[PDB]
């Protein structure tokens, strides 16, 4: 899988949540849904790498919102993708939807189809406008909202791996979960809670992982997904958002392959994916 | 480029049955023959949940057992894609015993651990009806890169506890589940010859899930004169399944078998028609089971192999349509396929 | 009071037929053989005002041959009643040379004067597909109530000038035109009984628009499912029925014959069925006529008459739906009717 | 006929059109439509008679305005009954409408009509939103813009008479017609055009016609409608919409029974119909 370029699209209002799975992360407000902020990142990506919308073979959308994704703030399906083929003009397009999927995961699943059918063009999209979700109030633990853009070359040479969580090695880790909201009783209340209990270890215990996971391609510079705010600059974090300064960063250096690591929160995972850059 | 083999496959139906004048529907404004002839529905199970029937209950049955019949130890499975059509889960076994309605996760991740599998990637992906081609489409794209040997594909459709037993609509869909295996294979006597995917987000907007007040998901419709497909129906199918055959360096003629979505008689019979299958080469299965999004297809497939109409050997065409919307088509060279 | 007959009856139609593969539809997607028996649709005519065929020009040949035919004179005439559906007329003959295309006046101010029925009350209303049966209901009040005795109507529909030759919905309606006369009976002859209803729930659904390159079609139907029609489709129509039934002191077993607006056949089967009506007690008639809006009523009237289908004694039904949504019923007993 | 209740609403705005055929009258401004103005003309009428909309047994409207209509501008057809009713809630209601008939003319045929089904509440409603049609420049001639609801109670004991133009016998009158604009590019054209020739005899041979029609009812009093201004103070005129303040004038002075004239400038004729007041 070769990076053709990357777009990104973060709203500016950022909002801290206090607990030890808390952070201070940008946050959707009001009204705002991800198209807003998704059709200009993909608009960037395509910019940059010089394609054309009618030149994409494949769009795969990753977003757990359950709303305010499109004009329509209360559409949940189809996925993001649809409306983003026809917004874009994407008239070649395959779409579909890879759910609670890691990026690196996806990743890898898309360069082994994509390569397998022959696609030049392939576009990966994370998103989320998550007004429609109950924060977690007693972790801190909350999604970052904002847009991200893969454009990519497939080549079907990206390697994979999928690693344990670092620390205590008979930590059962409880994992997040987003259990519908019961009650339900006006326009505008929440359609989910996320629910990732209050575990102190766990932003360390990803961090193991990562190293750890990063030794198996020990020549490969890597990047990183920052899901806590915990030992972060200003406690900040953009989760899987992180990686596009990152990426950019590898751009503006120079260099031809990378490491791209995800968090797993659902598995309580991490997963790495090998790339090459433009 | 390793062979494909479409190994095995099993269905779980609901215990239930229920026929098209059943006092389920009695708050349904009244229908004829004509409605009944026209969607070609007779009869259609839902899940109980109070018999501890659901997505998930029914689909750790079918995988046990198919798992079971075609000797493959957990361990040995390295992928599990997983499709659900409903945006809410219900249940997630022994794994997470206290969760009940949720949005997330999806499926792979807890049933991998329900059925110990323990070296298995878990992916959960969403095609609408199309998913079980999708889900074939990938596990074929890693067997044959040589990143996987065995993918266990799963198809789980519990939508009755979403339906709208006061609109004509819930007449139409049903519950069901479908488990595949795919296998590198040793020989040549199965593989997956091509496909074909495509999408056409034009009318998006005709067939959307919202969140809706009395509250939960429903099916919203939405029209307006206020542009046509680059393809008019009922051609996309067609063309998918053209596209297929051509990467295959195969015609319709070929082909000894097919095997299509259900989403109306009339419209699989176009669908025929524009590829030139006959109607002795392909079956109508909603009369007995209503449309079961995902597993309209895998139920089908599973039919027409267990009625002796798909045998080893057969060159078959797998194809259909998707709300969003999008189309797919497969070329499948079939061998021996244990249903189970 | 008094008792209403239907004393005459003609149609005049396009010289011109088109085929279901007539190149008019070369730019319409691809359609099959499906949807040409689903419709019930083989041919149906269009004006070809280039050789002097339009809304006004056929109903003053038509009017002429039913008033000469008749033995009606012109002064005797006390009331026009008259129904377009287009909002765009196109010529006043000898009345208003000159003058074209037209929104105002409608068309009983100009054929009163063209035909000479100088002591004729002109009135222009608007029941769009039901407006025949409106003006019959109009027609037979004033006659009823002793303010008229003889009542010329008129339904004329020149549809084909608004149609989109791009879209499947082009390959449905078509041209033509109706007259009849009532007179005060004695006793042969009257309307028992009759029940009109309208709902607005879905007006918005069919509209016309103007629609730079002049009034268009436009569809609009945005549900949830759960905003109905306080009765559901398909019986406003046999509702209607019922009511004027029950007012004229009978039930459906004291019919011979019924007469129906003609927008499908499952539709005519569905209301007809509603009501108790047996398939050999109509006609479909849209065969080789397409959907007329107002006139396919009385063309099937006709047609039954002329056909020996309906005769004299027989207790009729007439029965249609319109966009709005309106909807209208008439009950019938027919003496002898001049069919010319 | 039963008047059981009037609503009227005028625009603000009146606008002065010169010409023999002209006059002040009042006009709708940028892209309002019929509807803004029609439903609280409605629910006035209503509530003075304490009727439910669910008791309306029948809609007629009367409306030229091919445009302007409701919320989308370019609707024109079905006509404004339909979103009336839906709007209202007028969930019992039949629902037509009679075109360019004279008021008078529809109130006749209404009654005639509704006395026969055995309705009780009758709705008519009559309103221009009239920015779809040129004005005619040459003559001045322009319709009234408004809305007028009238709330009947039949009886079909409506007399009705048709008339001739007063003034000179041998003069043959020009009508109005409404030519469909062949040169529509923008949105915003016009659909159509008022065309009616300039008269200048046409006012006065129109009340002349009024007064011959009222001398058949020599017992009663009598409102017209007036759809031109020569003659009148400031040439402010209504149209239809004059009707209104005459009618609560009757009631006021507890007149029981009146007759209400109309000028039709399609036929170039008056009709006159007679009608009882609530009270
Ligand atoms: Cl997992
Ligand atoms: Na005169």
């Amino acid at each position: 899988m070769l990076i053709q370029a990357v777009g990104v699209n973060l709203p500016p209002s950022y909002v801290c949540l206090e607990g030890p799975l808390g952070g201070e992360r940008p946050r959707a407000q009001g009204d705002e849904m991800l198209m807003q902020r998704l059709l200009p990142a993909v608009r960037e990506a395509l910019d940059e790498a010089a394609v054309k919308p009618e030149e994409i073979d494949l769009i795969v959308g990753l977003a757990l919102s359950p709303d305010h994704l499109i004009e329509n703030r209360d559409i949940m399906a189809p996925k993001i993708g649809h409306p983003l083929q026809k917004v874009l003009g994407a008239n070649r397009a395959h779409v579909f939807d890879l759910t609670d999927s890691s990026l690196a995961r996806a990743l890898y699943v898309v360069d082994t189809l994509a390569s397998d059918q022959g696609y030049r063009n392939v576009l990966v999209v994370r998103g989320e406008s998550s007004q429609g979700l109950e924060v977690d109030s007693e972790s801190g633990f909350a999604l970052a909202d904002g847009a991200l853009a893969l454009l990519c070359r497939p080549t079907g040479k990206a390697a994979f791996r999928r690693g344990a969580l670092g620390g205590d090695p008979a930590q059962e880790w409880l994992p997040l979960s987003i259990p519908l909201n019961t009650d339900i009783r006006q326009v505008g209340d929440v359609k989910g809670h996320l629910n990732l209990p209050a575990q102190p270890g766990l932003p360390e215990a990803v961090r193991a992982g990562f190293t750890r996971l990063a030794g198996d391609f020990p020549q490969l510079n890597w990047v990183r997904e920052e899901w806590f705010g915990q030992g972060r600059p200003d406690g900040r974090c953009l989760g899987p958002f992180e990686l596009a300064s990152q990426l950019r960063a590898a751009q503006r250096d120079r260099l031809d392959e990378l490491l791209l690591i995800s968090f797993d929160p659902f598995g309580m995972v991490v997963e790495g994916v090998t790339l090459e850059l433009a | 480029g390793h062979k494909v083999k479409l190994a095995a496959i099993t269905c779980e139906l609901p215990a239930r049955s229920y026929e098209n004048d059943d006092p389920v529907f009695a708050a349904v404004p009244d229908l004829s023959e004509s409605w009944w002839q026209f969607w070609g529905v007779n009869r259609r199970g839902y899940f109980d949940p109070r018999n501890g029937e659901n997505e998930f209950s029914l689909v750790v049955r079918a995988a046990e057992r198919l798992l079971r019949s075609s000797d493959t130890a957990p361990d040995s499975v390295d992928m599990l894609i997983c499709s659900a059509s409903s945006p809410i889960m219900t249940d997630a076994g022994d794994v997470l015993p206290d969760l009940r309605g949720r949005l997330y996760p999806r499926m792979a991740n807890v049933l991998s651990k329900q059925l110990g599998l323990s070296r298995a990637l878990p992916l959960d992906s969403q095609m609408e009806a199309a998913s079980f081609l999708l889900n074939l489409r990938l596990a074929a794209s890693m067997i044959r890169q040589g990143k996987a040997e065995k993918v266990l594909v799963v198809c789980s459709e519990y939508i009755s506890n979403l339906l709208d037993f006061t609109s004509r609509t819930s007449t139409l869909f049903a519950d069901g589940c479908a488990v595949a295996l795919l296998t590198r294979g040793d020989d040549d006597s199965c593989d997956l010859l091509a496909s074909a995917e495509h999408s056409d987000a034009t009318f998006y907007e005709v067939a959307t899930g919202r969140w809706r007040l009395p509250a939960k998901p429903r099916l919203y419709f939405s029209l307006f004169s206020d542009n046509k497909m680059a393809s008019f129906v009922p051609t996309n199918v067609p063309i998918a399944m053209r596209r297929a055959l051509e990467k295959a360096g195969l015609g319709s003629d070929d082909i000894d078998y097919f095997v299509f979505h259900q989403p109306a008689p009339f419209l699989v019979k176009a669908w025929a028609e524009g590829i030139g299958a006959r109607p002795e080469q392909y079956q109508l299965t909603m009369g007995d089971t209503g449309v079961m999004i995902s597993v309209s297809i895998p139920y089908t497939l599973m039919t027409g192999l267990r009625e002796g109409k798909i045998r080893p050997g057969d060159r078959i065409v797998m194809a259909g349509a998707a709300t969003g919307w999008g189309f797919a088509a497969q070329v499948w060279q079939l061998g021996e396929v244990l249903v189970c």
